[PDB]
């Protein structure tokens, strides 16, 4: 039976969680903002020779109830922690998102990638590449800048996350 | 005060492999969702009833994809349950009332 890798999009409102998901799923991108509640997507892909399925849970950057947020996080196996390079506060918000994730999952090596989205808006950069890399290195995770608009590194973040999820499964069994 | 906001039949599916399970009935009240299931058994027609408080219940819109149509998902530790509505209209209504009653719960606290 085809493996199933469960990905959870995490990050402040507006960073591009939905845009990254939709670019990856359907090769589409729209400029208009569309506040998300909670949407689940599934797609068949070939991962290193194997036909597998990726499941992506895309939710709002802000959830009123902590218990609900925990239920979202708990259903996942790997996380794309997204922040926008044009907004330093979204970058600051990643620390807590990570804390909340480590707690709910109770696992320090939880598959996780720090993602700096909106790389096409370089002229508006508020977060430097070094800052982000340094934060990622201290968290012992990789950092990748993406652009849901031009597709830059979009497949890369989802596939890299799938490989980390697959790695944990290979040992934890 | 308390009242019946919405109710209806749904068909449950196992979330990971999308295998069809059984019919269930959902009853939405102002602060929780009740899901009544009836699992026939040799000589013990089993029944599983679950109550999901709206301040802890994650409701997810499962996007249409062939093995899937008109479904939504409920996530509340330790469960993940998928339900199929009879059509798109019914699904829309479930998602609308679930969201509105949760919203009302908030502006109530
Ligand atoms: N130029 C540019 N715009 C982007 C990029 N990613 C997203 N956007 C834009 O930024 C806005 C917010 O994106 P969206 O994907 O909805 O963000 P989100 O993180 O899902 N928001 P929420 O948490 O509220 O659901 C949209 O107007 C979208 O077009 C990107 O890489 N480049
Ligand atoms: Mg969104």
């Amino acid at each position: 039976s085809l493996a199933l890798h469960k990905v959870i999009m995490v990050g402040s409102g507006g960073v591009g969680k939905s845009a990254l998901t939709l670019q990856f799923m359907y090769d589409e991108f729209v400029e208009d903002y569309e506040p998300t509640k909670a949407d689940s997507y599934r797609k068949k892909v070939v991962l290193d020779g194997e036909e597998v399925q990726i499941d992506i849970l895309d939710t709002a950057g802000l959830e009123d109830y902590a218990a609900i947020r925990d239920n979202y996080f708990r259903s996942g196996e790997g996380f794309l922690c997204v922040f926008s390079i044009t907004e330093m506060e979204s970058f600051a918000a990643t620390a807590d998102f990570r804390e909340q994730i480590l707690r709910v999952k109770e696992d320090e090596n939880v598959p996780f990638l720090l993602v700096g989205n909106k790389s096409d808006l370089e002229d508006k950069r508020q977060v430097s590449v070094e800052e982000a890399k340094n934060r990622a290195e201290q968290w012992n995770v990789n950092y990748v800048e993406t652009s849901a608009k031009t597709r830059a590194n979009v497949d890369k973040v989802f596939f890299d996350l799938m490989r980390e999820i697959r790695a944990r499964k290979m040992e934890d069994s | 005060g308390q009242y019946l906001v919405y109710n209806g039949d749904l068909v449950e599916y196992e979330a990971d492999h999308m295998a069809q399970l059984q019919r269930v009935h959902g009853f939405l009240m102002n602060d929780c969702l009740l899901v009544a299931t009836w699992l026939p058994q040799r000589r013990g027609m089993y029944r599983y009833n679950a109550l999901y408080p709206l301040d802890r219940l994650a409701v997810v819109n499962v996007k249409d994809n062939p093995p899937m149509k008109d479904m939504f998902k409920l996530l509340m530790f330790p469960e993940s349950r998928i339900f199929q509505a009879e059509n798109a209209k019914i699904k829309r209504e479930w998602l609308e009332v679930l969201e509105e009653t949760k919203r009302a719960l908030s502006d109530k606290r």
